[PDB]
């Protein structure tokens, strides 16, 4: 199961 | 040490539509999920039997995480171009790699949260899970953002908690496959090269996991400089293959011994032609 | 903006036996960027029903793909794998050798 949030650079 | 890893790839295709986002998930050397933004109806699809019994809720939830990160990485690829002052014209790659290694205590051993832009390290979460390593001037911009947003908090919590609990679950659901190593099936072949030399090839087949050591020795002396050793390759059925070959003078074959080391082997093997 | 050359291996899933169905594999690894052109050939002609793995990569960020097809090896038939990538000077053709 994946990390629950989104990553923005 | 058991591990869970996610491998994300976002590639821009100027003039050929939206950037493609592809993601794969592994438990050790076993892939269990894929997602391809170019699929007919892009969704998280199971690739291992031990995750296809998780409910439709689980799969709808994974599908949504992927769909949202695919849109986010599209924003990230424009942002990165901007940072590096690159043209609209060129194709670029953004890669993410994250996961956890399980310790003997049943707790986290090591957490990972790494990225690469155009095949070079961009920004990574340090082993302490409290700080970042920005590889250049552009990555320092992301790090300013992440230090203010306090992003490491979320990650530390995921890698220490959530990641470990899923790996422990997946390891239990597929214990008959994931926690059973398969020893390599080994044999030696002989292929004459001339009237005075011959290639001796040591084979290791149908082993899991991929980690293996194949060496040739001549009178107990390691022939490391004289051995052609192919990279460990997938058989296509979840098992791996490898071979080590050495060119030997004809009649001297018995002076050569192949040595196999694998998790699935009770003792290391010594094979002779 | 790093560029890495693909390593190519063309082999069978099981040891080759003439007249017995098996799988023909072309494992391309260690390349960057991800755009790669891989074809499995039978007597110089492209094999149509070829499937491939999902794009993944190694610790060093380099990509890897496995292209495969069901096949029945014979003595007459000549199998190969043709690869092209921006790092290659020209398309590389690696013949299938049952002893490798």
């Amino acid at each position: 199961a994946r990390f629950n949030d989104l990553r923005f650079v | 040490s058991h591990s869970m890893r996610y491998f994300d790839t976002a590639v821009s295709r100027p003039g050929r539509g939206e950037p493609r986002f592809i993601s794969v998930g592994y438990v050790d050397d076993t892939q269990f999920v894929r997602f391809d933004s170019d699929a007919a109806s892009p969704r998280g699809e199971p690739r291992a039997p031990w995750v296809e019994q998780e409910g439709p809720e689980y799969w709808d939830r994974e599908t949504q995480k992927y769909k949202r990160q695919a849109q986010a990485d599209r924003v990230n690829l424009r942002k990165l171009r901007g940072y590096y002052n690159q043209s609209e014209d060129g194709s670029h790659t953004l890669q993410w790699m994250y996961g956890c290694d399980l310790g003997p205590d049943g707790r986290l051993l090591r957490g990972y949260d790494q990225s690469a832009y155009d095949g070079k390290d961009y920004i990574a979460l340090n082993e302490d899970l409290r700080s970042w390593t920005a590889a250049d001037t552009a990555a320092q911009i992301t790090q300013r953002k992440w230090e203010a947003a306090r992003e490491a908090e979320q990650w530390r919590a995921y890698l220490e908690g959530t990641c470990v609990e899923w790996l422990r679950r997946y390891l239990e659901n597929g214990k008959e496959t994931l926690q059973r190593a398969e020893h390599p099936k080994t044999h030696v072949t002989h292929h004459p090269v001339s009237d005075h030399e011959a290639t001796l090839r040591c084979w290791a087949l149908g082993f899991y996991p991929a980690e293996i050591t194949l060496t040739w020795q001549r009178d107990g002396e390691d022939q490391t400089q004289d051995t052609e050793l192919v990279e460990t390759r997938p058989a296509g059925d979840g098992t791996f293959q490898k071979w080590a070959a050495v060119v030997v003078p004809s009649g001297e074959e018995q002076r050569y011994t192949c040595h196999v080391q694998h998790e699935g082997l009770p003792e290391p093997l010594t094979l002779r032609w | 903006m790093i560029q890495r050359t693909p390593k190519i291996q063309v082999y069978s899933r099981h040891p080759a036996e003439n007249g017995k169905s098996n799988f023909l594999n072309c494992y391309v690894s260690g390349f960057h960027p991800s755009d790669i052109e891989v074809d499995l050939l039978k007597n110089g002609e492209r094999i149509e029903k070829v499937e491939h793995s999902d794009l993944s990569f190694s610790k060093d960020w380099s990509f890897y793909l496995l292209y495969y097809t069901e096949f029945t090896p014979t003595e007459k038939d000549e199998y190969a794998c043709r690869v092209n990538h921006v790092t290659l000077s020209q398309p590389k053709i690696v013949k299938w050798d049952r002893d490798m």
